[PDB]
This record gives C-alpha cells, sequence and structure tokens, in this order.
C-alpha cells in the first residue's frame, strides 16, 4: 500500500525483516513484521515501539514508521546494510586505531544520549550495532531495554547476551545502572581490538570464571559491597592478565579507556559521558569519518 | 558455541 | 538432532507461509523453481536424514569400536611414555 | 586379535578387507541456525 | 524524558477549544460515516454527551485499576487513563464502546509499563463469569492494535507523579521555610486526582500539573510558596516566565474548579442510548 | 581532524538540575531513600532516583504549547 | 528399536517420497491442482505434527557429531569402522611388534645372557624357571 518489499533480509525469533522502499520518498527502509497466544501484541515489539518513538539521535536506530493489521504489526526502521559483527568477523578488512575509535565514538555517543534519557540498552553487542553505507553506527534493537531510574522497579538479571554481560548481572543484580551498557561497550571494544569475542562463556559460572581469570577477581576494595548480590559465589583469586598484555598494540590512553570500561565496581565504572571526555578520543588519530569506514563488500 | 538472543 | 530437524521443519513451515503470502507476491517461474529448490535441497536433506535413518543402525558397535581404538591407543601411549620416562632418568638422573 | 575378545567379527567378515553417492549451509544451521486463506 | 517526548510534541494542545474541536470532529466523522452509508437520527450522541460518557468510563477505569487484584502501580493507572483520554479525543464513543476500550487501555498500559500481568489474571480482575472473562479478553485483543494505532504509536505517557516526587525532594532541600512538606503530599494527592479527572493532562506538562498540585496544597494549608517560584527556581529575574507559570497554574486550578462530574441519571440515559447505538450498527 | 567533546546540549524547558555528583553535597540525598547495600553493589546509588525525579520535576515548566 | 525406526521410515519415508510428488507436479501449476498440491501440503501439516510426535520420542539421539560430519559428508559410517579398522591394524602392529621386540629382545637377550654368563645362577631359579 505504501511500502514495497525488495529483499528478504532475514528473521529473528520474533520478527521477519524485509528490505523495502516507500512510494513516497524512494528511501530504502527495513520493515520488521512481528509474528504471532491470548496475550496480544508481543511485548518486545511494544518495547521497540515505545522506546524508539521517543528517541531521535544520529546514532540510535529510528523507526520511521509503524503500522499493522489484524493481530500483527510491522515497524519501519532505517535500512542498515551491515552490523558491527560482520565488520569484526570479516578477515579481509582491517580495523585501524582510527576505525576502532570511530566505532567507539559512535557507540558511546548513541549510548550517552540513551543514558541521558534514562533508557538502558540492556542488550549491547556487535550484532546489535548496525551501520549504513554512510558509516553511521546505530544501536540496533531495543526489544529488551528499560528505564533504569526508578527504585520501586525490580529489574531482571538475565537480560543481556552472556558474552557481553557485566559481573553484577551474572551475580544476579536485580537493580543496576548504566554499568551494564558500559561493560558491554568495553567487551565490544575488546572484541573490536581482538576481532574475536572477549570472554566467550559457556555458562554464567563459566562467564564469571573467564571475566575473573582475565581481569582478576575483585578484592572488595575494587568492588566494595560485592558480597551482597543474590547469586554471589566466591571465586579462586585469579591474578588477571595485565591489560597491556591482552591488547598488546593499544595505546596508553586506549588502555585507560579499557580499564575504565572494565572496572568491577558498577559505580566506579566510567559512564558514556566521562568515557567520551577521556584523552583517547581527543588524541592524535582522529576517528575516521563515516565515509572512510570499511564496508564488508558481499 | 555461538548462542541465541536471550529470551523473555 | 530431533529438535534440529523439527525446527528445520519449522523453517519449511514458516518459510513456506512467507512464500505463501508470496504465493501471491512472486513470479511464477520463481515460484516453481524455488519451491522445488527448497523441496529438493530438502528431500536431499531429508535424504541426509533418512540416511541417518538408513545407516544409523550401527551405533553400539561403532561406538564400541571407537572405544576399542582408544583402548588401544592408550597402550602405546603407556608405551612411549614409559620410554620418555626413562629418558628423563637418563639425562636428569645421570647428570646429577 | 582382541576383537576376538571384542565380538566384532561379524563386522570383520562384513568389515574386514559410493557411500554417500552409494546408498542412493544446512550444517551451519546445525552450528548456528486457514493457512489456505493465506496463500 | 518529557521535554523530548512525543507527549510534548503531539499530545499537548494549546487550549480546550482545540480539544473540543478534535472531539467534535470525531463525533461529526462518525455521524457522517453513519449517514453516508444508508440523516439526523436522535440515536447519535452529542459531543457533550460523549464527554459525559467518557468522564463516566474514566471513573470506571480508575475503579478497575484500583481494585486490580495485583496491586497496580499508579504510573500504570495514569498511563491507562491518558490512553483513554487520547483515544476518545480522536475517536467517537459510538464507534468503540468505552468499556472495551477502558479494558484495552488498561491492558496496553499494563504492557507498555512493565507491570507484568498475564492475560488470565487480567481478565480474572473482571467481575464477570469465566465465559464473560474469555469474551472480554477476546475483545481486548481485538481492540489492542486499534488502540495503538489511534495513539499514533506514542505509547510513553509522562505522569505527574515523578515530577511530584522530584518537586517534593527539591522542596525539602532548597526550601527551608517549609517544614514537613508531606501534609502537602496528602492534599496534593487529592488535588492531583481531581486534576486527573479533567482534561488537563492534554493541556499542561506533568511538571506544571505537579507544581500546581503542590502550590494548591500549600495555599489550602496557608503556606505561601512564592519564594519557591521567584527564588529557588530563579523566576525572580525572568518575570515574564514567572507570570507565565502563574497563569498556567491559575488556568489549571480554574479548570479543576469548573469540572462537573458525570451525573447519575444523565449517565444512565447516556449508557442506554449508547447501547442502543451499538446494538443497532 | 581530531575530536573535541561537546556536552550534548539538549534544551530542557525548566529550571536547572544540579549534576549527579554535585547532588549529595547540596543536600538532596538526605530526602531520598538510601540505596541498600545490595542495590549499591550494582550500579544503583540512590542519586539516580534523586536525579531522575529532579529532571522530571523540571523537564517542562517553562513551556506551554 | 526398529519398527519405530521403521515407522520414521515408511511414514517419514513416505514423506520424502510424497515430496518427490510435490516438486514433480509443482514444476507445472494448473490453476487449481494446487488443491492437489496443497492437499499434499495438508499431508505436510498432518505429517509435521504427527512427525514431531514421531520426533520428540525420536530422542534427538546422542550426537556422533563427527562421524556425523562423515555422514554429513555423506561418507557413510561403515567406513568409520573401516578406518579406525585400518588404525587398529597399525595399532595391532605396534602392540604385537612390541611383543616381538620382547620375544627376540628377551630371546636374543637370554641368548647373549647365556653367551654371557648365564650366571644369575641361584636367582636364575626364578629366571630359568621364569621361562
Amino acid at each position: 500500500k505504501r511500502y514495497e518489499k525488495l529483499d528478504f533480509l532475514g528473521e529473528g525469533q520474533f520478527a521477519t525483516v524485509y528490505k523495502a522502499r516507500d512510494k513516497n520518498t524512494n528511501q530504502i527502509v527495513a520493515i520488521k513484521k512481528i509474528k504471532l497466544a491470548k496475550d496480544g501484541i508481543n511485548r518486545t515489539a511494544l518495547r521497540e515501539i515505545k522506546l524508539l518513538q521517543e528517541l531521535s539521535h544520529p546514532n540510535i536506530i529510528g523507526l520511521l514508521d509503524a503500522f499493522g493489521h489484524k493481530s500483527n504489526i510491522s515497524l519501519v526502521f532505517d535500512f542498515m546494510e551491515t552490523d558491527l559483527e560482520v565488520i569484526i568477523k570479516d578477515n579481509s578488512l582491517v580495523l585501524t586505531p582510527s576505525h576502532i575509535k570511530a566505532y567507539m565514538l559512535m557507540t558511546l555517543q548513541g549510548l550517552e544520549y540513551l543514558h541521558q534519557h534514562w533508557i538502558l540498552h540492556r542488550d549491547l553487542k556487535p550484532n546489535n550495532l548496525l551501520l549504513d553505507e554512510n558509516g553511521v553506527l546505530k544501536l540496533a534493537d531495543f526489544g529488551l531495554a528499560k528505564s533504569f531510574g526508578s527504585p520501586n522497579r525490580a529489574y531482571t538479571h538475565q537480560v543481556v547476551t552472556r558474552w557481553y554481560r557485566a559481573p553484577e548481572l551474572l551475580f544476579g543484580a536485580r537493580m543496576y545502572g548504566v554499568g551494564v551498557d558500559m561493560w558491554a561497550v568495553g567487551c565490544i571494544l575488546a572484541e573490536l581490538l581482538l576481532r574475536v569475542p572477549f570472554l566467550p562463556g559457556d555458562s554464567d559460572l563459566d562467564q564469571l570464571t573467564r571475566i575473573f581469570e582475565t581481569l582478576g577477581t575483585p578484592t572488595e576494595e575494587q568492588w566494595p559491597d560485592m558480597c551482597s548480590l543474590p547469586d554471589y559465589v566466591t571465586f579462586k583469586s585469579f591474578p588477571g592478565i595485565p591489560l597491556h598484555h591482552i591488547f598488546s598494540a593499544a595505546g596508553d590512553d586506549l588502555l585507560d579507556l579499557i580499564q575504565g570500561l572494565f572496572l568491577f565496581n558498577p559505580c566506579a565504572r566510567i559512564t558514556a559521558t566521562q568515557a567520551l571526555k577521556m584523552k583517547y578520543f581527543s588524541n592524535r588519530p582522529g576517528p575516521t569519518p563515516g565515509c572512510q569506514l570499511p564496508r564488508p563488500n558481499c | 558455541y555461538s548462542p541465541t538472543s536471550p529470551s523473555y | 538432532l530431533s529438535t534440529l530437524i523439527e525446527f528445520l521443519l519449522h523453517r519449511a513451515y514458516s518459510e513456506l507461509m512467507v512464500l505463501t503470502d508470496l504465493l501471491p507476491r512472486k513470479s511464477d517461474v520463481e515460484r516453481k523453481i524455488e519451491i522445488v529448490q527448497f523441496a529438493s535441497r530438502t528431500r536431499q536433506l531429508f535424504v541426509r536424514l533418512l540416511a541417518l535413518v538408513k545407516w544409523a543402525n550401527n551405533a553400539g558397535k561403532v561406538e564400541k569400536c571407537a572405544m576399542i581404538s582408544s583402548f588401544l591407543d592408550q597402550q602405546a601411549i603407556l608405551f612411549v611414555d614409559t620410554a620418555d620416562r626413562l629418558a628423563s632418568l637418563a639425562r636428569d638422573a645421570l647428570v646429577h | 586379535n582382541l576383537i576376538t575378545h571384542y565380538n566384532l567379527e561379524q563386522a570383520y567378515n562384513k568389515f574386514c578387507g559410493e557411500k554417500l553417492s552409494n546408498f542412493l549451509s544446512l550444517r551451519s544451521l546445525i552450528e548456528k541456525p486457514g493457512t489456505m486463506l493465506a496463500g | 524524558m518529557y521535554h523530548n517526548s512525543s507527549q510534548k510534541r503531539h499530545w499537548t494542545f494549546s487550549s480546550e477549544e482545540q480539544l473540543a474541536r478534535l472531539r467534535a470532529d470525531a463525533n461529526r466523522k462518525f455521524r457522517c460515516k453513519a449517514v453516508a452509508n444508508g440523516p439526523n437520527d436522535p440515536v447519535f450522541l452529542e459531543p457533550h454527551e460523549e464527554m459525559t460518557l467518557c468522564k463516566y468510563y474514566e471513573k470506571r477505569l480508575l475503579e478497575f485499576c484500583s481494585v486490580f487484584k495485583p496491586a497496580m502501580p499508579r504510573s500504570v493507572v495514569g498511563t491507562a487513563c491518558m490512553y483513554f483520554k487520547r483515544f476518545y479525543l480522536n475517536n467517537s464513543v459510538m464507534e468503540y464502546h468505552p468499556r472495551i476500550i477502558m479494558l484495552t487501555c488498561a491492558f496496553l498500559a499494563c504492557k507498555v509499563d512493565e507491570f507484568n500481568v498475564s492475560s488470565p489474571q487480567f481478565v480474572g480482575n473482571l467481575r464477570e463469569s469465566p465465559l464473560g472473562q474469555e469474551k472480554a479478553l477476546e475483545q481486548i485483543l481485538e481492540y489492542e492494535l486499534l488502540l495503538i494505532q489511534q495513539l499514533n504509536f506514542h505509547l510513553i505517557v509522562h505522569n505527574p507523579y515523578r515530577p511530584f516526587e522530584g518537586f517534593l525532594i527539591d522542596l525539602k532541600t532548597r526550601y527551608p521555610i517549609l517544614e514537613n512538606p508531606e501534609i502537602l503530599r496528602k492534599t496534593a494527592d487529592d488535588f492531583l486526582n481531581r486534576i486527573a479527572l479533567t482534561d488537563a493532562y492534554l493541556l499542561y506538562t506533568p511538571s506544571q500539573i505537579a507544581l500546581t498540585a503542590i502550590l494548591s496544597s500549600a495555599s489550602r494549608a496557608g503556606i505561601t510558596m512564592e519564594s519557591y517560584l521567584s527564588e529557588s527556581l530563579m523566576l525572580k529575574e525572568n518575570r515574564t516566565c514567572l507570570s507565565q507559570l502563574l497563569d498556567i497554574m491559575k488556568s489549571m486550578r480554574n479548570l479543576v474548579k469548573k469540572y462537573e462530574p458525570p451525573r447519575s441519571e444523565e449517565v444512565a440515559v447516556l449508557k442506554q442510548k449508547l447501547e442502543r447505538c451499538h446494538s443497532a450498527e | 581532524a581530531l575530536y573535541e567533546y561537546q556536552p550534548l546540549q539538549i534544551e530542557t524547558y525548566g529550571p536547572h538540575v544540579p549534576e549527579l555528583e554535585m547532588l549529595g553535597r547540596l543536600g538532596y540525598l538526605n530526602h531520598v531513600r538510601a540505596a541498600s547495600p545490595q542495590d549499591l553493589a550494582g550500579g544503583y546509588t540512590s542519586s539516580l532516583a534523586c536525579h531522575r525525579a529532579l529532571q522530571d520535576a523540571f523537564s517542562g515548566l517553562f513551556w506551554q504549547p | 528399536m526398529a519398527e519405530k525406526f521403521d515407522h520414521l521410515e515408511e511414514h517419514l519415508e513416505k514423506f520424502v517420497e510424497n515430496i518427490r510428488q510435490l516438486g514433480i507436479i509443482v514444476s507445472d501449476f494448473q490453476p487449481s491442482s494446487q488443491a492437489g498440491l496443497n492437499q499434499k501440503l495438508n499431508f505436510i501439516v498432518t505429517g509435521l505434527q504427527d512427525i514431531d510426535k514421531c520426533r520428540q520420542q525420536l530422542h534427538d539421539i546422542t550426537v556422533p557429531l563427527e562421524v556425523f560430519e562423515y555422514i554429513d559428508q555423506g561418507r557413510n559410517p561403515q567406513l568409520y569402522t573401516k578406518e579406525c579398522l585400518e588404525r587398529a591394524l597399525a595399532k595391532n602392529e605396534q602392540v604385537k611388534g612390541k611383543i616381538d621386540t620382547m620375544k627376540k629382545f628377551k630371546s636374543l637377550l637370554i641368548q647373549e645372557l647365556s653367551k654371557v654368563f648365564p650366571e644369575d645362577m641361584a636367582k636364575y631359579r626364578s629366571i630359568r624357571g621364569e621361562d
């Protein structure tokens, strides 16, 4: 009626995404139809709709439209050719420190906007960082994203991809702040610097073991008041690998950024704003312009 | 070991 | 397995229903050629399956086999390992 | 010998001294994967 | 955040005249739709009778969200009532019955806010037979997409309760002249309910609604809080902004003053005429 | 072509809200329920609640349609 | 078992063959026989459910992942047994060759031992009487 299908982009466990073109602006979009008991419209779709309707940033995906018919709906976002995962995994295209800085800058600017609006993207991973041919990174899906301000609200500890989960979520924190997004951002930066998933865990216990053996178990002066979380279990005291050994070719400023994003104390962990103010982003290699960022061709 | 998106 | 091939079946299921409001939304040659693609890659896969079915008779043996292998191999380990064990003695022992 | 003590000998005959094509992508799934009214 | 919200951008209107324009346009659209399809039948409802039935069914919506067996948070109730207000701002009561849309607004508010309630529970909160509960659930699911479409997919509603609490915090902090601002809490809860009964949610920001509740409670309790506006909000210098805020507050206080609750005989007659309009479609 | 951080000026139509760090030493956090030690173990600090309440209190006051 | 195996067969077998039907007609669309086609689909649905019934009791049976690959390379199992069979050769080689290493080793051993003093005499009680 107003959008014509162009390509069969794919599916997620609750959506079917088709590339499409609108007959009003000949702009290429991505339409997302939601599948279908006795509950009504799926809550992930409603969460997408409600959160993305009140955000407008360069670096957050925006649903250009939303509509639907009997018992089912379709959202309409900007069409994003790739994500950061296909850029990471593609061995052909190199990621120089300027390219890494560009991806980090776009991610943290989007997340700083999202956090100033008291919304928490509780699922941040290279798969969910799309980017268009103009090389503008956008935070992809908000089907598990919430508002983190209110005390009276009991959150859930199970919601973020395990590999990009903060230690407090694995310990079962029912209440948390922007530290979950910032830990996932640190893990994204680590995967962006190594091109392989930092801390790939087989379970929550395995994820915690790998976090602790890679960074050192927190000593309660680094993460004071840790022992109070609902699913806290004591761990063997791992020394942790020095950060200038994990990332053997990262500058000192980048190392400070890594250390800030990977602080165990979810309150000492740097926020998007103060991450953006660190010397890393202001130092000599400027971020690449979105026009010069590498695109995985086919 | 590549996992699935976490499930409500 | 089973869950694989049945969520597989789903992929036909949903795939198909996709195509099926695309029963209206495709060009006819495409229709036939891909429905048989799917159906054919399918039946094949389904052969890969029925092949599971049609030679999966072999389990207890073939495992017991691989087991037997491993039983063996460890004897030779034991063997050469006992030897190096010596060589350790040889050097270290002697030179002290 | 020890198949002797491992009973596989039938499978010796059969299996003392094609296959795919013989007996007559997807794997990546296997790694990481009124209807009449509709069409 | 409200200042960036779609509630500020689209669902915040300049005057009650624009609201009456929208509702009369919706009523006229339904009337013309009924006439042009097989011309002045008295079965139709007038815009003011529609507003009376809307006030009545918003009262029933508060009653339902108040007796909800799981304790419904007050943000959810505010969101549901806001949805009711908007839906019937742009749609006619004779097209969609306000009881089904009442329940549908409650349902969508329970889902949009993260008050996680299963559908069997939600329909168990209905004083109907299990058959009636099943049918009510069917209708709610039928009308849920319609409700979301009629909201223009603007599902985030900003309620005056969090600005109320934030004003109370700032008032205990930077306003030592006031001691124990929780007497204000009780009386401002009363005034906030009163003001939620009217159409002020579509006309003023939630911050302004909360500040009007607080300052109204002070004025009723004999406290003067002009030093909290001029000072501690730095309206001492932008005099035009201070007078603008005072005009907003006076306008909304008067708006609560002139609110006339739906009657008992009039609501009975309107319900009967509406059910006759719905039966004969 | 280096990068300089700009503080993301988003114009709230209301009175100024003090910063989150400069919020306990202005006295606000005395009137907010203290975060439990378990809550503090995560990223919650009881100044997030205070800061959100103050930002929604002052979001639109100096604004009418 | 087999006749549930064999059910998975002739039924689910019939399901593959039915597919043979499906394609072979669906080359050529007669505007209605989609009635016949989609009645095969109907077959597909009565199948798919009945199947899964035949499939959650199918046990997803424990995964010979690699030998899977092997039949995922279609290379049928028998060659497995065969190939580890060829190893088993190599290994029987090693093992019994070593016994030989012994049987000479000892043999020629004791040979020289006799060609040397075979005079671990008293303790040769055990030694000889150990042969």
